[PDB]
């Protein structure tokens, strides 16, 4: 209770890196379909 | 528990990753 | 408190970007 | 606890840094 | 105290001031 009280702001940090680094990548993913179609 | 050591595992390897950026970096 | 979805999908999250670096 | 203090004030700070570059 | 759980403790900590 007391421990996920003081693990939660680094789990929900953890969430948006991930989310962060996914976003990035489907990013770079489309940029790279466009360069393929050029 | 597959938890702890695949994912201290991962840290392991983001940090050695990390690493190795930073010293090519130093040589650049 | 590993069944929690937050603590799964952190969990998660670090393996996917471990991969995608690798 | 220090070390896993320290651990979530490192996490915290790479999140305010990735949000301040999603804003920037 | 495992060395690879204080390795990976040290890896976060060094790229808090990596990006620092």
């Amino acid at each position: 209770q007391e421990l996920f009280n003081e693990l939660k702001p680094a789990v929900d940090g953890a969430n948006f890196i991930v989310n962060h680094m996914r976003d990035q990548n489907n990013y770079n993913e489309e940029k790279d379909s466009w360069n393929r179609v050029a | 528990a597959p938890e702890v050591r695949c994912c201290v595992d991962a840290v392991n390897f983001v940090a050695e990753s990390t690493r190795d950026q930073e010293a090519t970096g130093e040589e650049v | 408190l590993i069944k929690h979805p937050e603590v799964k999908s952190a969990i998660e999250g670090i393996k996917y970007i471990a991969e995608t670096m690798k | 606890l220090p070390e896993l203090r320290e651990v979530v004030s490192s996490i915290s700070y790479i999140a305010r840094q990735l949000q301040e570059q999603e804003d920037h």
